[PDB]
C-alpha cells in the first residue's frame, strides 16, 4: 500500500550566542542506503534575519520552509512592511504545523 | 463500570450511584455525583464512556428545561423517558454514538405514583420496580427479587439498598468509593446525606 | 427598483452616500491625537430623563492598545466591533504580538463594501452598507499614536484630529484652528470637552458626554464620570478666565 | 434563495422598513415597566376589539425567558413569538456552556442583536416589535429593566413604556418617578404602574394586567381583584380632592 | 402589471404574450418548408436562401441530422435552432444508452415539446423562437412527421408545412389528399416522393427553383440523409420533363 | 434583472401593516362561514359549503372540516388547496410529537406550530401567504376542551365561540348574544345552526350545504370522540332544531 | 443564469383576488368542452378532438389519458400543461403510493396529489399557475366509482356529473336534467354523447370525439394470465367504431 | 433615455453603451492625479496623495504587488485594494507553482479579465478605480494603464485622475527625452514629478503630499514617501 | 406597450430581442477587423487605433490564438472578446482531452455559438458586445467563421465587422469574384493589409497600427502564426502603394 512518508536523513544544529546565532546542517540527502546528493542545502535564509531548517522527510521540509517564506512575504503586505520578529515567526510556524495535526509534516524544525 | 441502582417503592424512587471516578491507575475522585435533575420531579443517573456520559446528561437536561419554560409545564416521567430513549436510538446509528446508560426516576404528579425507567445506550427502554446498569444487576437482582415489596416505605427501600450496596462492596473487585443516594417523591428531589453509615 | 450597488451618474454608490446622510444625524464624536496619547469623546444624547445615561456605550475597547468611538446607527456597529476584537485577538494568537492600529482598521473596512444582492466578487451577503462611522484610535511601536476615521464606503483616513456626527463641520473647523503638533493629553482632553459643548444641543455635563483615551503606558481607558466632571469644571474656569 | 434587499437606505439616510416597523409598534397595546428599589413591575393593557375570549389559554403578554427574567412587548404578536423562542433557547445554551444563567443585559443584547440582523439581511423584513426585558442577575438583588426596538438598539431605563399612547404614559412617569426615591415597595411600585396605565386604559379592570418580579426567580402575576383593588384606591385618591 | 407581457405569466385574458411573440420569431428567416410521407420514406423540403456573396453556401442549413434515424428541420433563427438541435442530439444519444433501442421520432418530439412547455411556465427561461419538424421511418409506426412549437404543443401529421406561406402550402396538400383519399404519397422510391414534394412546393408558392434554392432531407428504414446540390438538380430535371 | 417583477410580499406599509396579510384576510372574508362553539361537555364545529350544485357529490365531499388528530379537528375558511398543505404538515407535527413523547400533542402546541409556519411566510421568503383561517377544536388533559383561531398573519387566540369567513361581524354578534358558559353540546349545536341560518347569503339553509362535527367525551366510555356528521345526520338535526 | 425568480408570481390584490389563478381559469374557459358522468356501475369522461388541421393525425393526440388501470383524466384549457401534469400524475401514483403499499392509489388520493402539484404552481417562486382544469374518473375497492374536477387553484370536488370549458354552463344544465341515481353505464355514455353534440360545431363522429369509461375489469386487456386477483383494468378508451355504433342510436 | 438604461451593467443602451461602466469611469476622474513613465531601465510612479482635512493624512495611492511590480490608484480605494490583492496572488501563484516572475503584460490580461466579469452579470457593479502598473520583467521596463471597463494598455507614460490631461500632454511631448533616461533613476523620477505638476493648480506638491515608486534593472519595486522625496520637491 | 428593450431575454411584439440588437451597436462602434479564407488556410487582420504616441508600438496585441491552430479577432467591447476566447480555450482543451485530436473548426464554432446564444436566454446576463472572426485548418480544409452577438454564425469566404465593415465587405466581394479559383496564403496577407488600409477611411481621423496573422497548411503548417518583420512590412507597402 502507498506510504506518503519517507526519510532523507540529515542532521541540523542550532546555537544561540549572546549577540549572534547559528544554524548548521550537513548537506547530504539520502534514501535508504543510497546517497541522493552530497550537496543539497537544508538551512535557508527566509528574510527578516531569520534562518530555518525543517529536517526529516525532505518533501515535507520543503513545503514547510516554502510556506513560511511566503508567510513572511504576506506579513509585509498585510502589516506595512513590519519586520517579523523571530518570536512572532515562531508562533506562526506553530500554526503552520498544527494545521496538519492529523497528517503531520514529518519534520523536526528549527529557526 | 460504575454502580447505578434504582428502586421504586410505594411513594418514591431511590437512586444510588457510586462516587468513584477512576482513570487508568488512579482514582481521581471519590465524591462524584453521576446524576442530573431534569425537572423538579425527575432525576436521571448515568454511567458509561468517559466524556459522553456528562455531555449527554447535560444535553438532555438543557432540553427538558427549555421545554419547561416554553410550555410552563413539567413533562411526565413517561414523556421524558421516551424523549431520552429516542435520543439514544438516533445516537446508536450515528457516526460516533453516545456510550451512556441511564436510570430515570420521577414522581408523576398527575398519576401520583413514582416511576423508574432503565434505558441503555442502544435506546432500549423498560419500566421496572428496580433496575441497574452494568454488573450491578448481577449482584443485587437476587436480593431485590427476594426482599422487594410494592408497598415498601422510603425507609424500607433505603434499607434494601444498603443491603444491596453491602453485597456489592463484598463481592465486587473494584472500589467504587460508596454511593450517593437520592429520593424522588411528590415533594421533589432530596439527597440522603447520611448513607456513609445509615 | 434599483440595485443596492448601483453607480450614480457622478460615479458614486447611492447606498453609500445615503449611508453617509444617516451618519450626519448621529451623535457627535471627536478624536484628538497627540504625542502623549489619543483622546476620544462622544455625546451621549439620551432621549429621555428616564433613560440611564451610563447604559449608553458609544466608546468601546478593541484591545488594550485600541479603542473606538461610533456615530450614526449605533446598532450597526456591534458586529463591526465584534469583528475588530476578533481580528486583534486572532492576530495576537497567530503572531504573539499586538496588531498594528492601521491593520486593525483595514480589517474593519474590509467588511464595509461586503454588501449587495449578488455582487460577482465573492459572497457579500449583507443587504445594505453599515449606517455608522467609526473613530479608531490606538498606539503601536511602529507608528505611535494614531487616529483613524472608518466609513461605510470602505475607505479610512488618518487624522491628527477628527469630528463625526451632527456637529462635525463646525467642530472640524474648530479642530482646524485648535490643533498643533505639541498639544498635551491634558490640553486635548479639555479641547475635546470644549468642542463637544459648542455643538451639543444640551449643556455638557459628566452625564451626557464621555471621554476616554489610550496611552502607551496604560492602554485604552474610559474616564468615569467623576474624573470627567472635574475636567468640565477646569474647562469652565479656564474659559471664564478670558 | 430569496435575498432581496428590503431594508435599504433612502436619500435622506433613512431605512423605511425599520421606520415602518416602529409604526407597527406604536399600534401595539401599551406596555410599561418601572423598577422599584428591590423589584421591577410590568404592566400591559388589554385591547377590546373583540371580547368573548378564553383568557385561560389566550397567550398572555408577559413571557418568562428564564426563571429570573421576563419579556413583554408591543407590536406584532406573531413576530414576538419568534424573538421569545430564540431568547429562551439562548438562555438554556448560556447556562449549558457558561454554567450560569444570563444577566438581564446579556439576554437583552442577544434579542437586540437578532433584531439588528433582520434589518440588514436579504430576503427578510425587520421585526415589528419593541421589547421591555426585566429581571435580576444571578445572585444579584439590583433590579434591571431594558428596552429594545426594531432597529436593534437597546438601553436601560428606570421606567419606560412602549406602544400606543406610550407618549402620554411616558410623560406621566417622567413627572412621577424620582430616581432619588424609587418606589421603595413592591406595593407603591405596583401602584405607580397602575396609575400610569389608567392615564390611557380608560377604566380597564380586565384591561390591565401586572406582573411583579423580585430577586431570585420570584415572579408572580396579580389577579383581576388584586389589581382591581389598586385601581379603586387610586380613583379615591382623586375623588378625595 | 404591464409586465405580464415580458415574462410568461397569464394576461387577464388568460394569454401568454411571450409565447405568442416567440411564434412571431419563427418566421424571421422568411423560409418555408414542408414534409410528406412516402410508402416507406419521409421527405422534407425547405427553401435555402443565401443572401451575402461572402457566405459559404455549404454552411447555411436549417435541416439537422439528430440521430442515425431522426431528421429535424427548423423554422426560426439559427442560434435558437442550433440550441434545439444540440439538445435533441444529446437527448437521442442518452435515450439509446438508457433504454437499449433508438429513440422514436414521436417520443423525441414529446420530449422537446415538454422542455418547451417548461419555458412557458418558469419565468427565468424564455421560449425558443422556433418550430421543430421531426421526421423518420419509425420501426413501429412507419414514416413519421411530428412537429412542436413554442407553446409546448406537438402532434403527428400525414404531411405538414411551416413558414410565412404555410397556409398556401397546407391547403395545396390538403387538396391533394382529399383527392387521393389516402394519407401518403403512394410511391415506392423516395426520389419520386422528393419530386412530388418539390412540385407541390412550386405550385403553392408559385415559384421556380434552381438547385441552390432548396434543401432536402430524406428518411428511410434505418437512415436519414440530406441530398446534395447535384442530387437535387437530378430531381429538378425529372420534374422538368413532365411540365 | 428579476427585481423588476418582484411583488415583495413581505413588506410593511407606511402605516406598519402587511399588505399581503390584509389582502389574504380580505380573501377569507368571502369564504363560506365556519362556526366554532365550546360547551361544558364538548365542542361544536359547523361550516357552510360555499357554492354547490345538484350534481356535487356531498357524501364524498369534505371542504371545511378536517381531522388533524383523534382529538384535534379544524374548520377551514379560505383557499382549500392552501389549507390542505397546512393540514398535512399539521398532521405530521402531531405524529412526531406522539413518537417523541408517547403522548398526544397538547392542543395549543399544535396550534402555535402551524401559526409559526404562517408567520414565516410573513417575514421572509418572498412568497405569498396562505389564504387560510382556521378554527381549531380539540381536547387534551391539561386544558380539556379548547377552541382556537389562526389567520394569514400567524396570530392565534382562544375562544368560547368564534367564527371565520363571511359575515363574521354579524355572526359574532349573534353568538355574543345567546352564548352562556353553562351551555351544553346540544345547546351549542342548535346555536351554531341558528347563527349560520341567519348569516347565510343563500335562500334557505339545507343540509346539502353544511358540514358538522362534534368532539364529545361520551359519558359511557371515558374517552374523547370526534364525530363528523354524515349528510343524513345533518338533515335530521336540521329538522329537530326546527330549521327543517 | 440561475433562476433568480424565487418570489411568488401569484399574489393577493387589494380586493383579495389572486389574479394569476383567475386568468388561468379564463384560459380554461376558452378551452374545448369536456365532461364526465357517473353511473351506478361506471363513469364516462369525454371531450372533442379539435383537430388543428386536417393534415394532423387526431389519433396521435389523446386528450383522454389513463393515469392508472382504474383512473382516467381529461381536461379543458392548455394542452401542454395537461400533458406534463399527466406525466407527473402517473409518476406520483407510483412513487408516493404503489412503491409503498404495492397497490395503485384510490381516486381521491391521486386527485389529492395532482391538486397539490397545482397548488404549488400558485405559490412557489418564479412560476405561473397551470392553465387547465381536469376531470378525473376512477374506481377503487373501498370507494367504488368516483368523478372529480381539479382547478388551477388546486381545489377539487366530487361530482355526479359535470362539464368544463367553452359550453360548460349549457352542458351542466342539460346534464342536471338527464341525470338520476339509477343510470346504467350505457345510459351515461348516451347522455354524454347527447351533451357533447351541442358543444360540437362541425363533424360529430368517432373520429372527432374522444371518450373513455371506468367500468368492469377487462381481463382481455391485462396481457397475461395465472394471477387470480389480477382481472384487468377498469379503464377503457372507446374505439372510433364503438362510438359510431352508439351515434346511430342517438 | 439614459435614465432607463443606467440601472445596472447588464443593460445595453439603445446606442450600445454601458452607463454603469461609464459612471464608474467617472469616479476615476474625480480621483487625485497620478503619473507613470519609463525609460528602458526603469519605470516610475509619481502619485499626488490627497488629504481630507489639514488634520488628516494624504491617503496612500501606491501598492506593491511583488518585488518586480506595483501600481498607483485613482478612484475608489477599496476597489484598488481588491484588485491589487488579486494581483498579489497571481504574482504569488506564478512564483510558487512555476518559480517564475509574472510578466507585466500577463498581469494586465488578468486584471482585464477580472474587471470584465463585473460588467456582464446582474447584481455586480463595475470597479470604480483606475490603475497604472509598472514593472521590470524578462522583457524590460513596462507601464500599463487599467480602466474599470476592463481595458488595459501598455504605454511609455501616462496619467489618470483629475486634470491628468495636463501631465499626459507633457509626457506625450517629453517622450523622445525621458524614453532615454536609462541608467539614471533620479532623472526619470524628476521627469515624473515635472509631469505631475503639469496637472497641479490647487497647491504645489509638498513633502507629506508627494509619493514616488520605482522599479528597474537592479532595483526592486520600492516606495518613497515624505523626507525620502524631499530631494525632488 | 413598451419596455420590451429593458430585459435581455424578452421578445418584442415583432419577435425580436432588442438588447441583442443594442449589443450589435457596440460592435459597429468598434475597430474594423476581417478574415480572408485562402486556398489552404485563413488570414486575420485588424485595425489598431493609435490614441497617442504614448502607446508602445506593436505591444497591445489584439488577435488571439485558441489551442495551436485557431485564430480569433473581434470588434466591439474588447474585454468581452477576451472572455469569449478564454471560454473557447477551455472548450478546446476539453475536446482534445477526451477525443485526443485537436478540435475541428466547425465543432469549435458551435461551441462558441451555443455559449454566446446562452447569453440571450436570461435577463440575468448581458449579451456579448462583439462580433468574432475566427478559423483555422483542420482534418479537411480551412474554415472561416463570423459569430454575431445573437449567437448566430456561418461559414465565410471572407468576413468583416466594425466601423468600416462596408468598405471591407465591398473589397472582399471583389476578390471573391475575381478569384473563383482561390487566393493564396501569401496573396491574402497583402490583400488583407489593403482592405484594412481602405476601410480605415471611416476612421481616417486617427492614425493606426496594422496587425495580421494567418494559418496555412503550407505556409505555417496548419499552425496559427502572426505576420512579423519583412513579410509584414511587405504587405504594409503593398497597401500604402495601392492607397494612392
Amino acid at each position: 500500500q502507498f506510504n506518503p512518508y519517507g526519510d532523507n536523513g540529515g542532521t541540523i544544529l542550532g546555537i544561540a550566542g549572546e549577540d549572534f546565532a547559528v544554524l548548521a546542517g550537513d548537506t547530504r540527502n539520502i534514501t535508504d542506503y543510497s546517497i541522493n546528493s552530497r550537496y543539497e542545502p537544508k538551512v535557508f535564509d527566509c528574510g527578516d534575519n531569520i534562518v530555518m531548517s525543517a529536517n526529516g522527510f525532505a518533501a515535507d521540509g520543503d513545503a514547510l520552509v516554502k510556506r513560511f517564506k511566503n508567510s513572511v512575504k504576506w506579513y509585509h503586505f498585510d502589516h506595512n512592511d513590519k519586520k517579523l520578529s523571530i518570536n512572532s515567526a515562531a508562533r506562526n510556524i506553530q500554526h503552520l504545523l498544527y494545521g496538519k495535526r492529523f497528517f503531520p509534516y514529518y519534520v523536526h524544525t528549527i529557526i | 463500570m460504575d454502580i447505578i441502582l434504582g428502586i421504586r417503592v410505594q411513594d418514591s424512587v431511590i437512586l444510588a450511584s457510586s462516587k468513584a471516578v477512576t482513570r487508568g491507575i488512579s482514582v481521581l475522585k471519590d465524591s462524584d455525583d453521576k446524576t442530573r435533575q431534569l425537572s423538579p420531579h425527575t432525576l436521571m443517573s448515568f454511567a458509561g464512556e468517559a466524556g459522553d456520559t456528562v455531555q449527554f446528561a447535560e444535553y438532555i437536561q438543557a432540553n427538558i428545561q427549555l421545554y419547561s419554560i416554553r410550555e410552563d409545564y413539567e413533562l411526565s416521567p413517561q414523556a421524558v423517558s421516551s424523549f431520552v430513549r429516542q435520543e439514544l436510538a438516533k445516537s446508536i446509528r450515528s457516526r460516533r454514538p453516545y456510550q451512556v446508560n441511564v436510570l430515570i426516576g420521577g414522581y408523576d404528579k398527575k398519576k401520583n405514583k413514582p416511576e423508574l425507567y432503565q434505558i441503555d445506550y442502544l435506546g432500549t427502554k423498560v419500566e421496572l420496580p428496580y433496575g441497574a446498569h452494568g454488573y450491578s444487576g448481577f449482584y443485587t437482582f437476587s436480593l431485590l427479587d427476594h426482599h422487594y415489596r410494592p408497598d415498601m416505605t422510603t425507609e424500607e427501600g433505603l434499607d434494601l439498598l444498603k443491603l444491596c450496596v453491602q453485597e456489592l462492596e463484598k463481592r465486587m473487585p473494584m472500589d467504587f468509593k460508596g454511593v450517593i443516594v437520592k429520593i424522588v417523591d411528590k415533594d421533589g428531589i432530596r439527597q440522603v446525606d447520611d448513607f456513609q453509615a445509615q | 427598483d434599483r440595485g443596492v450597488s448601483t453607480f450614480s451618474p457622478e460615479g458614486r454608490l447611492f447606498q453609500v452616500e445615503y449611508s453617509l446622510e444617516a451618519i450626519k444625524l448621529g451623535s457627535t464624536a471627536i478624536g484628538i491625537a497627540t504625542k502623549e496619547g489619543v483622546v476620544l469623546g462622544v455625546e451621549k444624547r439620551a432621549t429621555s430623563p428616564l433613560l440611564e445615561s451610563d447604559s449608553i456605550e458609544k466608546i468601546v475597547e478593541i484591545d488594550r492598545h485600541i479603542g473606538c468611538a461610533m456615530s450614526g446607527l449605533t446598532a450597526d456597529a456591534r458586529s463591526m466591533i465584534e469583528h475588530a476584537r476578533t481580528a486583534a485577538v486572532t492576530h495576537n494568537l497567530y503572531y504573539d504580538e499586538d496588531i498594528n492600529v492601521e491593520s486593525l482598521t483595514q480589517s474593519v473596512c474590509d467588511l464595509a463594501l461586503r454588501f449587495g444582492e449578488g455582487a460577482s466578487g465573492e459572497e457579500r451577503l449583507m443587504s445594505r452598507p453599515f449606517g455608522v462611522a467609526l473613530l479608531i484610535a490606538g498606539h503601536d511601536a511602529d507608528d505611535g499614536y494614531q487616529l483613524f476615521h472608518a466609513e461605510p464606503s470602505g475607505t479610512f483616513y488618518r487624522y491628527n484630529a477628527k469630528a463625526i456626527g451632527s456637529g462635525s463641520e463646525g467642530a472640524q473647523a474648530e479642530l482646524l484652528n485648535e490643533w498643533h503638533s505639541s498639544l498635551t493629553l491634558k490640553e486635548a482632553e479639555l479641547l475635546v470637552l470644549k468642542i463637544l459643548k459648542q455643538v451639543m444641543e444640551e449643556k455638557l455635563d459628566e452625564n451626557n458626554a464621555q471621554l476616554s483615551c489610550i496611552t502607551k503606558q496604560d492602554g485604552f481607558k474610559i474616564y468615569d464620570n467623576e474624573k470627567t466632571a472635574e475636567l468640565i469644571k477646569e474647562l469652565k474656569e479656564k474659559e471664564a478666565a478670558e | 434563495g430569496y435575498d432581496r434587499a428590503l431594508s435599504i437606505f433612502s436619500p435622506d439616510g433613512h431605512i423605511f422598513q425599520v421606520e415602518y416597523a416602529l409604526e407597527a409598534v406604536k399600534r401595539g397595546t401599551c406596555a410599561v415597566g418601572v423598577k422599584g428599589k428591590n423589584c421591577v413591575v410590568l404592566g400591559c393593557e388589554r385591547r377590546s376589539t373583540l371580547k368573548l375570549q378564553d383568557t385561560r389559554i389566550t397567550p398572555s403578554k408577559v413571557s418568562k425567558i428564564d426563571s429570573h427574567v421576563v419579556l413583554s412587548f408591543s407590536g406584532l404578536n406573531a413576530d414576538s413569538r419568534i424573538l421569545i423562542e430564540k431568547a429562551r433557547v439562548e438562555a438554556q445554551s448560556h447556562r449549558l456552556t457558561l454554567e450560569d444563567p444570563v444577566t438581564v443585559e446579556y439576554l437583552t443584547r442577544y434579542v437586540a442583536g437578532v433584531q439588528q440582523r433582520y434589518t440588514q439581511s436579504g430576503g427578510v423584513r425587520p421585526f415589528g416589535v419593541s421589547t421591555l426585558i426585566a429581571g435580576f442577575d444571578p445572585r444579584d438583588d439590583e433590579p434591571k429593566l431594558y428596552q429594545t426596538e426594531p432597529s436593534g438598539i437597546y438601553s436601560s431605563w428606570s421606567a419606560q413604556t412602549i406602544g400606543r399612547n406610550s407618549k402620554t404614559v411616558r410623560e406621566f412617569l417622567e413627572k412621577n418617578y424620582d430616581r432619588k426615591e424609587p418606589p421603595a415597595t413592591v406595593e407603591e411600585c405596583v401602584k405607580l404602574t397602575v396609575r400610569s396605565l389608567l392615564e390611557v386604559v380608560q377604566t380597564g379592570a380586565k384591561n390591565i394586567e401586572i406582573t411583579v418580579v423580585k430577586p431570585d426567580s420570584d415572579i408572580v402575576a396579580l389577579s383581576s381583584e388584586e389589581i382591581n383593588q389598586y385601581v379603586t384606591q387610586i380613583e379615591q385618591e382623586k375623588q378625595e380632592q | 402589471a404591464g409586465y405580464d407581457r415580458h415574462i410568461t405569466i397569464f394576461s387577464p385574458e388568460g394569454r401568454l404574450y411571450q409565447v405568442e411573440y416567440a411564434f412571431k420569431a419563427t418566421n424571421q428567416t422568411n423560409i418555408n418548408s414542408l414534409a410528406v410521407r412516402g410508402k416507406d420514406c419521409t421527405v422534407v423540403i425547405s427553401q435555402k436562401k443565401v443572401p451575402d456573396k461572402l457566405l459559404d453556401p455549404t454552411t447555411v442549413s436549417y435541416i439537422f441530422c439528430i440521430s442515425r434515424t431522426i431528421g429535424m428541420v427548423v423554422n426560426g433563427p439559427i442560434p435558437d435552432a442550433r440550441n434545439a438541435a444540440l439538445r435533441a442530439k444529446a437527448e437521442a444519444a442518452e435515450f439509446r444508452y438508457k433504454y437499449g433501442y433508438d429513440m422514436p421520432c414521436d417520443v423525441l418530439a414529446k420530449r422537446m415539446a415538454n422542455l418547451s412547455q417548461i419555458y412557458t411556465q418558469r419565468a427565468y427561461m424564455r421560449p425558443l423562437g422556433v418550430i421543430l419538424t421531426f421526421v423518420s421511418v419509425d420501426e413501429e409506426l412507419g414514416p413519421s412527421i411530428y412537429k412542436t412549437d413554442p407553446a409546448g404543443y406537438y402532434v403527428g401529421y400525414k404531411a405538414t408545412a411551416t413558414g410565412p406561406k404555410q397556409q398556401e402550402i397546407t391547403t395545396n396538400l390538403e387538396n391533394h389528399f382529399k383527392k387521393s383519399k389516402i394519407d401518403h404519397i403512394n410511391e415506392e422510391s423516395w426520389e419520386k416522393v422528393v419530386e412530388f414534394a418539390i412540385t407541390h412546393m412550386i405550385d403553392a408558392l408559385g415559384t421556380e427553383f434552381s438547385k441552390n434554392d432548396l434543401e432536402v432531407g430524406v428518411a428511410t428504414k434505418d437512415k436519414f440523409f440530406t441530398l446534395s446540390a447535384e442530387n437535387i438538380e437530378e430531381r429538378l430535371v425529372a420534374i422538368a420533363e413532365q411540365d | 434583472g428579476s427585481r423588476r417583477y418582484d411583488s415583495r410580499t413581505t413588506i410593511f406599509s407606511p402605516e406598519g401593516r402587511l399588505y399581503q396579510v390584509e389582502y389574504a384576510l380580505e380573501s377569507i372574508s368571502h369564504a363560506g362561514t365556519a362556526i366554532g362553539i365550546m360547551a361544558s361537555d364538548g365542542i361544536v364545529l359547523a361550516a357552510e359549503r360555499k357554492v354547490t350544485s345538484t350534481l356535487l357529490e356531498q357524501d364524498t365531499s369534505t371542504e371545511k372540516l378536517y381531522k388533524l388528530n383523534d382529538k384535534i379537528a379544524v374548520a377551514v375558511a379560505g383557499l382549500t388547496a392552501d389549507a390542505e398543505i397546512l393540514i398535512n404538515t399539521a398532521r405530521i407535527h402531531a405524529q412526531n410529537y406522539l413518537k417523541t413523547y408517547n403522548e398526544d400533542i397538547p392542543v395549543e402546541i399544535l396550534v402555535r406550530r402551524l401559526s409559526d409556519i404562517k408567520q414565516g411566510y410573513t417575514q421572509h421568503g418572498g412568497l405569498r401567504p396562505f389564504g387560510v383561517s382556521f378554527i381549531y377544536a380539540g381536547y387534551d388533559d391539561r386544558y380539556g376542551y379548547q377552541l382556537y383561531t389562526s389567520n394569514p398573519s400567524g396570530n392565534y387566540t382562544g375562544w368560547k365561540a368564534i367564527s371565520v369567513g363571511a359575515n363574521t361581524s354579524a355572526a359574532q354578534t349573534l353568538l355574543q348574544m345567546d352564548y352562556k358558559d353553562d351551555m351544553k353540546v346540544d345547546d351549542a349545536i342548535e346555536l351554531a345552526l341558528k347563527t349560520l341560518s341567519k348569516t347565510t347569503d343563500s335562500s334557505a339553509l339545507t343540509y346539502d350545504r353544511l358540514e358538522f362535527a362534534t368532539i364529545r367525551k361520551g359519558a359511557n366510555d371515558g374517552e374523547v370522540y370526534q364525530k363528523i356528521f354524515k349528510p343524513q345526520e345533518i338533515k335530521d338535526i336540521l329538522v329537530k332544531t326546527g330549521i327543517t | 443564469m440561475t433562476d433568480r425568480y424565487s418570489f411568488s408570481l401569484t399574489t393577493f390584490s387589494p380586493s383579495g383576488k389572486l389574479g394569476q389563478i383567475d386568468y388561468a381559469l379564463t384560459a380554461v374557459k376558452q378551452g374545448v368542452t369536456s365532461l364526465g358522468i357517473k353511473a351506478t356501475n361506471g363513469v364516462v369522461i369525454a371531450t372533442e378532438k379539435k383537430s388543428s388541421s386536417p393534415l394532423a393525425m387526431s389519433e396521435t393526440l389523446s386528450k383522454v389519458s389513463l393515469l392508472t388501470p382504474d383512473i382516467g383524466a381529461v381536461y379543458s384549457g392548455m394542452g401542454p400543461d395537461y400533458r406534463v401534469l399527466v406525466d407527473k400524475s402517473r409518476k406520483v401514483a407510483h412513487t408516493s403510493y404503489k412503491r409503498i403499499y404495492g397497490e395503485y392509489p384510490p381516486t381521491k388520493l391521486l386527485v389529492s396529489e395532482v391538486a397539490k402539484i397545482m397548488q404549488e404552481a400558485t405559490q412557489s417562486g418564479g412560476v405561473r399557475p397551470f392553465g387547465v382544469s381536469l376531470l378525473i374518473a376512477g374506481h377503487d375497492e373501498f370507494n367504488g366509482f368516483s368523478l372529480y374536477q381539479v382547478d388551477p387553484s388546486g381545489s377539487y370536488f366530487p361530482w355526479k356529473a359535470t362539464a368544463i370549458g367553452k359550453g360548460s354552463v349549457a352542458a351542466k344544465t342539460f346534464l342536471e336534467k338527464r341525470w338520476n341515481d339509477e343510470l346504467e353505464l350505457e345510459d351515461a355514455i348516451h347522455i354524454a354523447l347527447l351533451t357533447l353534440k351541442e358543444s360540437v360545431e362541425g363533424e360529430f363522429n368517432g373520429d372527432t370525439i374522444e371518450l373513455a369509461i371506468i367500468g368492469d375489469e377487462n381481463p382481455d386487456l391485462l396481457g397475461y394470465t395465472g394471477i387470480p386477483t389480477d382481472k384487468g383494468p377498469r379503464f377503457r378508451k372507446l374505439t372510433s367504431q364503438e362510438i359510431n355504433d352508439r351515434l346511430e342510436a342517438l | 433615455f439614459r435614465n432607463n438604461y443606467d440601472g445596472d451593467t447588464v443593460t445595453f443602451s439603445p446606442t450600445g453603451r454601458l452607463f454603469q461602466v461609464e459612471y464608474a469611469l467617472e469616479a476615476i476622474k474625480q480621483g487625485s492625479v497620478t503619473v507613470g513613465l519609463r525609460s528602458n531601465t526603469h519605470a516610475v510612479l509619481v502619485a499626488l496623495k490627497r488629504n481630507a482635512d489639514e488634520l488628516s493624512s494624504y491617503q496612500k495611492k501606491i501598492i506593491k504587488c511583488d518585488e518586480h511590480m506595483g501600481l498607483s490608484l485613482a478612484g475608489l480605494a477599496p476597489d484598488a485594494r481588491v484588485l491589487s490583492n488579486y494581483l498579489r496572488q497571481q504574482c504569488n501563484y506564478s512564483s510558487l507553482v512555476f518559480n517564475r516572475k509574472l510578466a507585466v503584460e500577463r498581469a494586465g490580461h488578468l486584471l482585464c479579465d477580472k474587471a470584465q466579469k463585473n460588467t456582464q452579470s446582474y447584481g455586480g457593479r463595475p470597479y470604480g478605480v483606475g490603475l497604472l502598473i509598472i514593472g521590470y520583467d524578462k522583457s524590460g521596463a513596462h507601464l500599463l494603464e487599467f480602466q474599470p471597463s476592463g481595458n488595459v494598455t501598455e504605454l511609455y507614460g501616462t496619467a489618470i485622475g483629475a486634470r491628468s490631461q495636463g501631465a499626459k500632454t507633457y509626457l506625450e511631448r517629453t517622450l523622445d527625452t525621458f524614453i532615454k533616461i536609462d541608467g539614471n533613476p533620479d532623472e526619470l523620477i524628476k521627469a515624473g514629478v515635472e509631469a505631475i505638476s503639469q496637472s497641479l493648480r490647487d497647491e504645489s506638491l509638498t513633502v507629506d503630499n508627494l509619493s514616488i515608486a520605482i522599479v528597474g534593472k537592479d532595483t526592486p519595486f520600492t516606495i518613497y514617501d515624505g523626507e525620502a522625496v524631499a530631494k525632488y520637491i | 406597450g413598451t419596455g420590451y428593450d429593458l430585459s435581455n431575454s424578452v421578445f418584442s411584439p415583432d419577435g425580436r430581442n432588442f438588447q441583442v440588437e443594442y449589443a450589435v451597436k457596440a460592435v459597429e462602434n468598434g475597430t474594423t477587423s476581417i478574415g480572408i479564407k485562402c486556398n489552404d488556410g485563413v488570414v486575420f487582420a485588424v485595425e489598431k487605433l493609435i490614441t497617442s504616441k504614448l502607446l508602445v508600438p506593436q505591444k497591445n496585441v489584439k488577435i488571439q490564438v485558441v489551442d495551436r491552430h485557431i485564430g480569433c479577432v473581434y470588434s466591439g467591447l474588447i474585454p468581452d472578446g477576451r472572455h469569449l476566447v478564454n471560454r473557447g480555450r477551455e472548450e478546446a482543451a476539453s475536446f482534445k482531452k477526451l477525443y485526443k485530436t485537436p478540435i475541428p473548426i466547425p465543432a469549435f464554432a458551435d461551441r462558441l455559438g451555443q455559449y454566446v446564444q446562452a447569453h440571450t436566454l436570461y435577463n440575468s446576463v448581458r449579451p456579448f458586445g462583439v462580433s468574432t472572426i475566427f478559423g483555422g485548418v483542420d482534418k479537411n480544409g480551412a474554415h472561416l467563421y463570423m459569430l454575431e452577438p445573437s449567437g448566430s454564425y456561418w461559414g465565410y469566404k471572407g468576413a468583416a465587422t466594425g466601423k468600416g465593415r462596408q468598405s471591407a465587405k465591398a473589397e472582399l466581394e471583389k476578390l471573391v469574384d475575381h478569384h473563383p479559383e482561390g487566393l493564396s496564403a501569401r496573396e491574402a496577407v497583402k490583400q488583407a493589409a489593403k482592405i484594412i488600409y481602405l476601410a480605415h477611411e471611416d476612421n481616417k481621423e486617427k492614425d493606426f497600427e496594422l496587425e495580421i496573422s494567418w494559418c496555412s497548411l503550407s505556409e505555417t503548417n496548419g499552425l496559427h502564426k502572426f505576420v512579423k518583420g519583412d513579410l509584414l512590412q511587405e504587405a504594409i507597402d503593398f497597401a500604402q502603394k495601392e492607397i494612392n
